[PDB]
This record gives structure tokens, sequence and C-alpha cells, in this order.
């Protein structure tokens, strides 16, 4: 297979304040094959609620996929994207920039 | 006033946690409006429009053609495993098509197919022919334009059917499509050494196109800027990020300007 | 409306 890397970004819906909900945003594009694993994390551990929206791909055949979930972000939580994917050696970790 | 109508079909050897073995999206404008995969075996509506306009003759005769579309691209996979002499495992069979309709009411077709990750057919408008991209591609493309009829029915079905169809869920969707929702910006302050990093966001705007530049007195940065890519929202709208380094002293020059069609005038925004 | 008749690779 013509095995593609994933690029990620971590975003939020709204500009952030601490103790406001909001919705954490993973977008991962660019990867090949389809096969992936995209979690959200809090603290490192998975957060509840999370959705995925319609696996598309681009005219280079590469796949992209929306990652979102409802989140309440303080200033101590650290918020990341951790994506899985077999053009990678490991597991590679996005953290969200809250931009308070 | 540019209009899409595209459908993206996957199919897998391999199915995978959120990867069915074959799944078929519809989207208008680059926003789905209609899904089916091979668990549920139905499509079904991804936005409100097409739900209220259709009967259940059309919902019944989409999934016809997606499930036959699905038995055919099953033999797909058998057949371009052998020819290309591969052993069982990953692979992917993929298949993109549709037509625009632009400014000027000229129509335009996309008809492109992808095996295993790379380029397998690709019609070229010019020639008017499906370009191989290999020699196993080229026994498809002799069977598709020399054995039969298929390459001339497609032809026919992008620049007729797919153009009826487009005009049609136009009509029913104008209300969300030719809608507009304002972005929230915010400018942050990044952590750096020695270095002041400006970064614009701008949050949840609608429609796509967006101009996100950073000025200073006037003046647009393009060198010196970095912007990311256009990404999505849950809810259909977008994001972008835009960033330049600055001299700690120079903070008060630089303003990010966003010129975007729900704003009267270009915004400009202030760390 | 997708297309209809798809012909084997």
């Amino acid at each position: 297979q013509a095995k593609a890397a994933p690029k990620v970004q971590v975003y939020s819906r709204h500009p952030a304040t601490a103790g406001t909900e909001n919705i954490l945003n993973c977008y991962v594009e660019g990867f090949h094959p389809p096969k992936i694993d995209i979690a959200l994390l809090k603290n490192g551990e998975p957060m509840k609620d999370v959705k995925y929206n319609d696996m598309s791909f681009g005219d280079d055949w590469t796949f992209q996929r929306l990652v979102y979930a409802p989140f309440t972000p303080t200033k101590s939580d650290v918020y990341t994207c951790r994506v899985d994917h077999e053009a990678f050696t490991e597991p590679q970790s996005f953290r969200w920039e809250p931009d308070f | 006033e540019p209009h899409s109508l595209r459908y993206f079909y996957t199919a897998v050897s391999d199915p995978s946690p959120g990867v069915p073995q074959y799944v078929a999206v519809g989207y208008v404008d680059g926003e789905a409006f209609t899904y089916y995969d091979s668990e549920t075996r139905r499509t079904e509506p991804r936005v409100d429009w097409i739900a209220a306009n259709m009967d259940q003759q059309y919902w019944d005769m989409v999934t016809e053609i997606f499930q036959n579309t699905e038995q055919i691209y099953r033999i797909n996979l058998d057949t371009l495993r052998e020819r290309y002499n591969q052993s069982r495992g990953s692979h992917t069979r993929q298949w993109m098509y549709g037509c625009d309709l632009l400014e000027d009411s000229s129509i335009r077709g996309f008809d492109q197919h992808g095996y295993d990750g790379k380029d397998f057919l690709t019609f070229d408008k010019d020639a008017m022919t499906y370009t191989a991209a290999d020699a196993g591609a080229q026994i498809t493309k002799r069977k598709w334009e020399q054995e039969g009829t298929f390459a001339e029915r497609m032809k026919f079905y992008l620049e007729n059917t797919c153009i009826e169809w487009l005009r049609k869920y136009v009509s029913y969707g104008k209300d969300v499509l030719e809608r507009r929702e304002r972005p929230e910006v915010r400018v942050s302050r990044m952590e750096a050494d020695k270095i002041l990093t400006l970064s614009c966001r701008a949050h949840g705007f609608y429609p796509r196109p967006i101009s996100i530049s950073w000025l200073k007195d006037g003046m647009v940065q393009e060198q010196e800027t970095q912007r990311g890519s256009t990404v999505p929202n849950s809810d259909g709208t977008y994001h972008v990020w835009a960033t330049i380094d600055v001299l700690p002293g120079d903070w008060d020059k630089y303003q990010c300007r966003v010129e975007h069609a729900s704003l009267p005038q270009p915004g400009l925004f202030s760390w | 409306g997708p297309a209809k008749g798809i012909e084997y690779d």
C-alpha cells in the first residue's frame, strides 16, 4: 500500500475560556491506508462522549476525519489528540494549546 | 454561485474500526448529504434539506445502486489483487466522481479511480479518455473504452444526469448552502524564546473561503506568515489559524486581517 | 443520485 502519514490539528470550536463549556476538535488528514485510531485524551485518559464524522478522502486518495467531544477546559487540564497509524513508528500525540 | 456534486466510494479487503467494507458518501458543495455503508446496508440523509425533499423511492433507488456497486467492488478487490500478484492483506479500492456547475453555467466532470493508495484510472478532460497508470490499469481501460460502452455511459452521466441532480439538490438546500456565519477571531500569544509569536485564530465561519493575513502598519507580511489549512468544526463551519514571529518591541504594529463573505469590511484584530 | 450500471475492473 502507499503509506501516507497523518497530519493533525487540534483546536476548539470557540475561543476558549477556563471553566466555560466548549467543543474540542481533532482533525486528522493525509493518511493512508484508512485504518486508524484517533483518541481524544483528558490528562492522558480517553474522554467521555467522543463523536466521529464521516471519513472522506481527497484527490491524492488520502483520508480525513474529524473527531470531537464536549469539554470544559481549565488551567490545569491537559488535552491531547493521540493518533495511532501504521505510517508512524509509534502513536503520535498532539497537544491542544489553550490560547485563553 | 459555484456548485458541486461528488461521490466518494471506499472499498477495503480488510475492514477495521471505523472502516466498513464499503462506504459511499455523497457531497453537495463540499458538505456530506447522503451516506451508505455495507454494515447498515441503507442510505441515510446527512443534512435536513435532503430528508425533507426526497420520498422513500429516492432512498430505495440510491440504496440499491450502492448495494450493487458494493457487490462489484468486492469482485474488483479480488481481480486487482490477482492482477498485481499481491498477497491477501490490506487493500483499498477508491472512486471519486461527480460534476461541477460553474459561475458562467459551464460544467466540469470528475471521474478518478485509485487502488492501494495510487492512481489507477484518471479521466482526462482534454483527451476525453481514461489515463491508465500502469499495465494493470490498461486492461480495465480496454474493458471500459473498447470492449463495451461503459466509458461512454459515464461520459453521459457526468455531463447530463449528474448536472440534473446537482440542479435539483442546490434548490432544496439553497438556505443552508448560502447562509453566512461570522468568525469569532482571537489573537493569542504563544510561548517562545526572545521572539514574540502572535497567533490569529478564526472560529466558526461559513462559507469555507477565507483570507487571513498579518499586517504590519498596514503592510501584508506574507513572507513571515505561516497559516494552517482550513479545517471543519462539528456543525459545518470552519476554522483557520495564522502565526507570525515579531520583535517584542514591535508588538503594537501588527494586526490580523480577516476577509470573509460574512464580514461587510475586512476585520482587523489585535493582541 | 449516483451512477448506475458500474462495470467491473
